[PDB]
């Protein structure tokens, strides 16, 4: 098993340095002469110079069945034919692809690639919880269904002073985790929402609506 | 009356959509920039969305979902093949039909079912005369 | 307030597409004039085309005190300056930018710019997950010094059949959410882990060695 | 019949298979080398590595022992110069251009190059 | 008519410039748009951004049939499409293209494109003269079948009439000095034009 | 003694591919990368890959004091400079620089740089000539003060004895029909292509003598 | 004697270098390529680092932690303040000095405490006369 | 009368100082929009010869050569030295290693590389 990286420039390297310091093995796959050398160069890794949506290419880097193709390129219609490629006509079961479009995701999903967390979304969630910063703000989605978002407790908000087992919460929300001042704290019944303090909250999507009614 | 939806209005791609409108078909013709609709001739009742055909939004604004022919017909295999894959596992659109330059590529089209008309498969029929 | 995207090829696209979907006012600075006249044409947003470390083109852009400016550049060098010239000599109180090695994540927080969650970590955690999925791959890391990791449950697992109030874990850990064939489910204490059930697990670094030693 | 295939690409060396497989002698010219790994195992025929454009190229093929040049690389301006050489140069009878832009079609024939275009091929099929 | 000058980054431009200040109608066909917008504000023509080679952009540029295009590109392949191209489809009479390979040149002047000096020839010829100075070396290479070489001894004290060269052959010019004699009979840098079939028997003598 | 051909894109090529074939030796020394390495694997010459004007990089090419340097680059500033670099702190004696503008031809002179004839002036030339076949056309520009010219007529029936030159002035060859007739006394002039070298001084009388 | 740590052995870059390591002081030259270190001179007792400086990795090669001074001193602004930055803030470097083209920037430099060597506004000294 | 080539940073900034001294000053630039003085201005590539000659450095007491490139400024101070016998031309080099090759021709230089050793020396001790 090899981790075959499929291009990306500079994201592509820093993966392929973290893969290596795990004692993986690297197949870097760039179309990028120029970036083919210096990776070469720096990357104590495989480099092969090439289009990796071209099967050629992909039997000179002899992906095999269990290698993991990571698919880094900007072009989303380019990652979902080279992990179709890679799946369908190299038996590669395990594949991980950047898909740039957040609405693009699901197609993604739907034909079995498993995805990186998109990052246009992490930006988002993460420039609206600047914008806005006392208001229930989305972290990273789990399951399909199922959002983790994280909240601030205001002084003026009605939450504080309130014990964690008489906050009437709904029945698929889970308050997972209190930060109080950069310190974990696990809520116990007893548990008393305090002033500045950051509360982690897991909840199904049918169920997001209410449970920040309640909670803010 | 087939709802045809044919992506990219090109050279190859108009060509499809003036048949098709011609014929009676209601046509919706997706392309990258608008200027290719210029192709699009005189007596053509059908629709034509403006939009990138790798973003998810613009497959929506097609309305595949009503489509009973969607064409991948753009210049890029990659493109056509991810045009195809939406149309087919995503709008379930019955009949699908994709324009594929490269070869190789064709099997792995057909392999998701996507019919395929290929240039260079088309030709090596007529070159065969030449001998 | 507007939201002022600081250049990034297609991400920093679909990023202006996420922000003018949320009824946010932006500007992009980048400086591929090609680039540039596509977003133009596409994005319904200002689109200034030239270098962001110039305070020149920073001032065309009028970049306010309130402002948000999102710096997504391949060069963290170039990235953490963009910063600063934003947050010293314009007054931006609230920046967020792309950190390409995960090793000046630190740096860029220490200087007080507001980072997104590292891509080649969390697609270093996607892909370690997939090779070794029976053991607790690490998910998004919360506040500095508090993992939030994940394990899957082997049919060949000790948790497998023990009481989530009966398992001893460590003070500083909390098993937030049980995930039961795509379903949250809320750990109670007389919940019983089964086999095949996805428990998410969120633990301060100074325990999550004895919180793996006994959930795995 | 002496057959002489320039570029052999995704086009290009499906040409050069069927020519070498029903038995004729095929002469492969390509700007790089790797393309020669589209021709199939069982293959006679000879393989000029070169620049199409270069005059020192269009020698070392030997198109004055040619019965047919196919000019078939991804550039239509080389197809063209590929087939000027063939047929004012070398004179060979029978030169067969692969034209991307159609309106180009036009001045190959008008100086007696046979032309197989995508586009024209396509018309065809986006009838049905 | 105007000098169509078809692409050639910095040769197009001094070309260019030159046509202009020979009071002739410029127009400039690139398809690099920065150099583009930079011709368009320093040079006083018409600058057409987009591929010589499509018959659209030749016909933005109005291409007439007495317009003389300049095919300056460094892609003979392409040159002699360009230049076809606007011979037979817009009927141009006058076309002069740079041509890369010396090898080329044959299948140039077949077509009936006048053709510029090759560069590499002359540098050649210009190297070589340099290495050595003390032997024939050809200049600018007139009709096809005639050379025109240049040589600087038992030459030396000998009778411009007592010279036996060969029929074909012509003393054309020696220069003294920085200064031209023209070569009478009793005439004692001397340039020469001689025909190939002549050459080898001229130099030796 | 070796060529070092700096750097220049397709011309250098050509140049190489020429150099070579007559049994020199060359040091092709360019900037691009990629080029670089098409030239490693066609030409059969040393590719030094880096910037002419860098003394380094001159130093790895080994330029020595007999070697031949032909800077063949389209900037006229880099090309004086790269020459001057060759010839002080190297010692090169043999300098052949392109110069791209016409006008910048006399620095290079006055440097003692040896260049190539101009190309946009013979583009110049030979446009001209195309557009006004029947005015004397300048061919090949000779030493500095004498031009190689070329050119119903009343020069037609006359001879070359009785036609009335000045005296810096040389019909030097006919060419009737692709055909080079030596310009004897008793040689006529035909409704012929006359090659012509006269110094400047003199040019204005020749033309209005031979038209 | 100073730990003196110069990024960048460029044209600007090495004779820093080269004037430190002759003045007895032990020199740590990163840079992003090998061959740049060639400008460095005969008589060089100092270490050489091969990185690229915006990659942490590299920073903490140096051995920053061990320095009197840090030179930021590449062709890259971005780079050379990065680099100050981390020998700054990172580090703690009491003494980091940067290479800064843009004349503009010289300010946001100073605002993190790290001093200047700017060629245009040492050139404008010279102009004058 | 002096002729400043590139008015830039720090080519500007000797045209006002030189302008303010009550000199003829001739600023000659790539781009107009660096003009942002009784100079005269000449717009054009000093690497063109049809530029040189527009400046008029016949009537020229000191060139400065200061635009940001070494070749060019190499260029402009050539022609001003051996085209044009300006007396005094002053050039402004980046790459201290091209100093030489400058004086060797008889080019005052201004370095900046040369100038920050100076004062790079202060900051150790
Ligand atoms: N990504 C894309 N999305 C939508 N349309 C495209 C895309 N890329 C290319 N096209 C269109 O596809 C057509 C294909 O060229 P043609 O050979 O002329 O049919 C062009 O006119 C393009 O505008
Ligand atoms: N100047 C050239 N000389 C020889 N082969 C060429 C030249 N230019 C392009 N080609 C070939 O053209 C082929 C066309 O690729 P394809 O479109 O896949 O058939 C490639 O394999 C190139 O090697
Ligand atoms: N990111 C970097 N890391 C290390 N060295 C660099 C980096 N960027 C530029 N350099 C070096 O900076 C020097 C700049 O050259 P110079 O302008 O002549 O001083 C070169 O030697 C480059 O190798
Ligand atoms: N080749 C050139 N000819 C004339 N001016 C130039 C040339 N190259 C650069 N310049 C100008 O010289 C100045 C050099 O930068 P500086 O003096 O540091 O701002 C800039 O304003 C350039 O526009």
């Amino acid at each position: 098993m090899k981790v075959i990286i499929i291009g990306g420039e500079t994201t592509a390297y820093y993966l392929a340095r973290s893969m290596l310091s795990r004692k993986y093995g690297v197949v870097i796959i760039n179309k990028d002469r120029e970036l083919c050398e210096e990776f070469a160069k720096k990357l104590k890794a495989t480099i092969i110079h090439g289009d990796g949506s071209h099967k050629e290419i992909l039997r000179d880097a002899e992906v095999s069945k269990n290698d993991v193709v990571v698919i880094l390129t900007p072009r989303d219609e380019v990652n979902l034919f080279i992990a179709q490629l890679v799946m369908k006509d190299f038996g590669v079961k395990r594949v991980v692809s950047l898909v740039n479009d957040p609405g693009n995701m699901e197609i993604f999903k739907k034909m079995g690639i498993t995805t990186v967390l998109n990052l246009t979304t992490l930006i988002t969630n993460t420039v609206e919880a600047l914008i806005f910063p006392d208001e229930f703000s989305s972290i990273i989605p789990l399951e399909q269904g199922i959002e983790f978002l994280s909240v601030n407790v205001e002084e003026d908000s009605p939450v504080v002073g309130k014990k964690l087992k008489d906050l009437p919460l709904p029945r698929d929300s889970i308050i997972a985790a209190i930060v109080r001042g950069g310190v974990l704290v696990v809520p116990r019944g007893d548990t008393e929402i305090l002033s500045g303090d950051k509360l982690y909250v897991i909840v199904s999507a049918e169920a997001k609506e209410t449970v920040e009614e309640t909670l803010l | 009356s087939k709802y045809i939806v044919i992506f990219g209005c090109g050279r190859l791609g108009s060509l499809i959509a003036n048949l098709a409108s011609s014929s009676g078909h209601s046509v919706v013709v997706v392309d990258k920039n608008e200027y290719a609709f210029h192709r699009l001739n005189s007596e053509f009742s059908g629709f034509t969305v403006v939009g990138d055909a790798a973003e998810f939004e613009t497959l929506k604004e097609c309305g595949m979902e009503k489509a009973d022919m969607v064409f991948a017909f753009t210049n890029d295999d990659s493109t056509n093949f991810f045009i195809s894959m939406n149309a087919r596992y995503m709008f379930n659109v019955e009949n699908v039909i994709a324009r594929v330059y490269d070869p190789e590529k064709i099997k792995i089209f057909e392999e998701n079912g996507i019919k395929t008309i290929c240039p260079a498969v088309l030709m090596i029929e007529k070159v065969k005369e030449f001998i």
